């Protein structure tokens, strides 16, 4: 069993949660003002915590990638396939949400 | 017939990343809209949420705390955080 | 062992990221600085990059390995087949490391099919078929849920950490409950259309 580093002035959760920021896959610039782009339809004068936007960020991704990942489970053919837009429908049918 | 539609914004490889880390390796052309599409309306819900809390507090200012009780809303996603 | 100094001024920079991605997480932004590549939100994420690059450095530095105790990092077991052969097969290739580790059905297929010819099994392709997709869904189920745990024990940060559902003003307040559920009726009707829309967009071509 591998050796773990365990940093005195920090503690590792933190390190988890700094480490999953790094692990995005959506531009956070392009993110940010697809945020703005909303925002500015509610209020013109509202604002964002930071966390906020990094929170937005994070479930955002997770909520994307469950939706592929439905589709993929719900996807069994012996020669693979290309996903189209009522493969993610029907997934999202047969185990997703309603 | 084919055409390319222009974007100012998420760009086709973070798409097909996403897709990918979802176990989905090809995707079709409709796919990317969709995607940005979704991620719109995903993001429009909790912002409508997180922003009826920030003006139930008397605040100009959406907070984290503010995202967290929305997203909790939103099923699935951060279903059983905090317990 | 490292030198003990080193370590003890590289973990003080460490602390000083931390304090100032702290700062950073709390800066509230205007709607002219989301669209700031400059904004509190970018800088603080190319902290957090930095912190990660230091904390790895530290790894090095202490000789330890470089994980974090992710919940991706626990190892999924699968002894599902009657062949251990397939079944190490298909735990090895569910437990490679990373947020991408997600196989699909020919993925597995693959896995079974290679451990298959690989021992000599003689089993014939339907069972081979059936293997799979039986393991696919238990993997899947398994998969999933190890990505939920991960991000629900990963989320938000210290302005987060005191969150528990009992405390949500919703439950005190009959008014914000009502404008909440009525959202809620909202939310549901507009992803089922964008997602109507593009199967109905699909069929058009």
């Amino acid at each position: 069993k591998p050796h773990r580093y365990r940093p005195g002035t920090v503690a590792l959760r933190e390190i988890r949660r700094y480490q999953k920021s790094t692990e995005l896959l959506i531009r956070k610039l392009p993110f940010q003002r697809l945020v703005r782009e909303i925002a500015q339809d509610f209020k013109t004068d509202l604002r964002f915590q930071s966390a906020a936007i990094a929170a937005l960020q994070e479930a955002a991704e997770a909520f994307l990638v469950a939706l592929f990942e439905d589709t993929n489970l719900c996807t069994i053919h012996a020669k693979r396939v290309t996903i189209f837009p009522k493969d993610i429908q029907l997934a999202r049918r047969i185990r997703g949400e309603r | 017939k084919v055409l390319r539609d222009n974007i100012q914004g998420i760009t086709k490889p973070a798409i097909r990343r996403l897709a990918r880390r979802g176990g989905v390796k090809r995707i079709s052309g409709l796919i990317y809209e969709e995607t940005r599409g979704v991620l719109k309306v995903f993001l429009e819900n909790v912002i409508r949420d997180a922003v009826t809390y920030t003006e139930h507090a008397k605040r100009k200012t959406v907070t984290a705390m503010d995202v967290v009780y929305a997203l909790k809303r939103q099923g699935r996603t951060l279903y059983g955080f905090g317990g | 062992r490292g030198s003990r100094r080193q370590i003890q001024r590289l973990e003080q920079l460490l602390a000083l990221y931390v304090a100032e991605i702290r700062r950073l997480q709390e800066k509230e932004l205007d709607l002219s600085e989301l669209d700031d590549p400059d904004s509190a939100y970018l800088q603080a994420a190319r902290l957090k990059r930095k912190l990660i690059r230091l904390f790895g450095r530290l790894c090095e530095l202490k000789d330890c390995s470089s994980l974090t105790g992710r919940v991706i990092e626990q190892r999924i077991p699968y002894r599902g087949t009657r062949y251990p052969e397939v079944n190490r097969r298909i735990e090895r290739l569910i437990n490679k490391p990373g947020p991408d580790t997600f196989p699909d059905y020919g993925d597995v297929l693959r896995a079974v099919e290679k451990a298959a010819a690989r021992h000599s099994l003689g089993l014939p392709r339907q069972q081979l078929q059936l293997m799979a997709q039986d393991a696919f869904r238990d993997v899947g189920i398994r998969l999933q849920e190890r990505r939920h745990l991960d991000l629900i024990y990963n989320f938000g940060c210290h302005l987060t950490d005191d969150y528990r559902p009992g405390v949500d003003p919703a439950l005190s307040d009959p008014v914000l409950a009502r404008r909440l559920r009525e959202n809620r009726s909202l939310a549901m009707s507009r992803l089922d259309e964008v997602i109507s829309k593009y199967a109905m967009l699909q069929d058009k071509s």
